[PDB]
């Protein structure tokens, strides 16, 4: 569950330059996500000045 | 011959030192400048030389590459380079000297 | 004067966490390429 | 004239190549899909629902 | 027989590169090869036959470019080479499966 693991990846994946491409761009996708959501969380926790305000003002329209 | 003559031999072996292409083995004669008259010299060298010249100047780049240096003991020593090239550019000079002379007449 | 100065802060966090990603990967990418002459080994061998 | 290219070893020439073409296009897709962000294609992936609606 | 009969212990395939320049000599000399399986494997029959295809060459066949091999037709119509090979060694679990030129200095790269 450690050597045979990237050898999975190669063996099913990487091998061909068909997968490699099909996988790194499944893997650009996922990526974006994770990355931006769990970067905006660490920009909103050493902040909290922004729109967490807004409950206040709207609501009221 | 006295004190003066091994304080200026001292001040080379010195800059020798500081020089430090003994640090990549390589010989004073090996690091020269390639012009014409040099590039002719290079030529004219025989085969024992011209091939040790080449695996000294491979093993100088390679150092060059990785930033190493040879181990203490395999840098060349001062006065005991060699300076191989010397000889045979002189005669390359000579022999340009001579062609510009007669370029005067 | 500087309206833009919170996004932009955002963009430089996330900036300095990709290159904090990408600047090892692509040092590794580039070693692994530089590894056939970094341990290539010499031997001089003359006639005689 | 293009009778030239029609043959049984063309043929399994077209086979031997179809996984790989069929692969490029899945890639071509995704990195359509993905590059746009192909809100039609894209709602029906179960993560990557950041269009919350 | 009894004890200080010893079996073969299998040997590891690296890959890798050994160059001896040597300008001196007139043509260049390249072995290149992947690792392949031994002698009991049954699958060198078929390495046999992929060989085949690919085949040999050399500067005194008679048919140039008319030959079925691609390696052997572009080489003769090119003059890529004088000769070429291809080989399966076999030794107990493993061997070298791959081909041998010969070939002036300007055409080693076309012919890799």
């Amino acid at each position: 569950v450690a050597p045979t693991l990237t050898a999975r990846l190669y063996s099913l994946l990487f091998r061909r330059t068909s997968t490699f491409a099909l996988t790194i761009v499944v893997g650009a996708l996922f990526f974006e996500r994770a990355f931006d959501q769990g970067a905006d969380a660490i920009y909103e926790h050493i902040n909290e000045g922004k729109l967490w305000k807004h409950i206040k003002h709207k609501y009221e329209n | 011959v006295s004190a003066s003559s091994r304080w200026l031999e001292g001040i080379r072996k010195w800059y020798y030192n500081a020089a430090g292409f003994n640090k990549l083995g390589l010989m004073r004669d090996d690091t020269i400048h390639e012009n014409d008259d040099v590039k002719e010299a290079i030529r004219r060298l025989p085969e024992n030389l011209y091939d040790d010249r080449v695996f000294r100047i491979k093993r100088a780049l390679d150092l060059s590459m990785r930033q190493q240096i040879l181990p203490k003991e395999q840098w060349t020593k001062y006065e005991e380079d060699k300076s191989y090239l010397e000889p045979y550019l002189k005669e390359v000079i000579r022999e340009r000297k001579e062609r510009e002379e007669w370029a005067k007449k | 004067a500087e309206p833009e100065h919170d996004h932009r802060k955002r963009m430089g966090l996330k900036m300095l966490l990709m290159m904090g990603l990408l600047l090892p990967l692509v040092y590794a990418m580039k070693r692994h390429k530089w590894s056939v002459l970094k341990s290539r080994k010499l031997a001089y061998r003359p006639p005689k | 004239m293009l009778t030239r290219f029609l043959g049984p070893r063309y043929r399994q020439l077209a086979r031997n190549w179809v996984p790989t073409a069929q692969l490029w296009g899945a890639v071509g897709a995704v990195g359509l899909v993905w590059a746009t962000d192909w809100r039609l294609i894209l709602d029906w992936v179960p993560y990557i629902n950041g269009k919350f609606k | 027989d009894e004890d200080a009969v010893p079996t073969l212990s299998p040997c590891r395939f690296t890959g890798s590169q050994i160059c001896h320049r040597e300008d001196g000599l007139p043509l260049a000399h390249v072995a290149i090869a992947v690792e392949g399986p031994g002698w009991a494997h049954p699958d060198n029959v078929a390495l046999q036959v992929a060989n085949a295809i690919i085949g040999h060459y050399d500067c005194t066949y008679g048919g140039g470019a008319h030959l079925s091999s691609p390696l052997a037709s572009i080489a003769a119509t090119n003059k890529l080479c004088q000769s070429f090979q291809t080989f399966n060694i076999c030794y107990a679990d493993t061997g070298l499966l791959g081909a041998h030129f010969v070939c002036d200095h300007m055409s080693i790269d076309d012919m890799m």
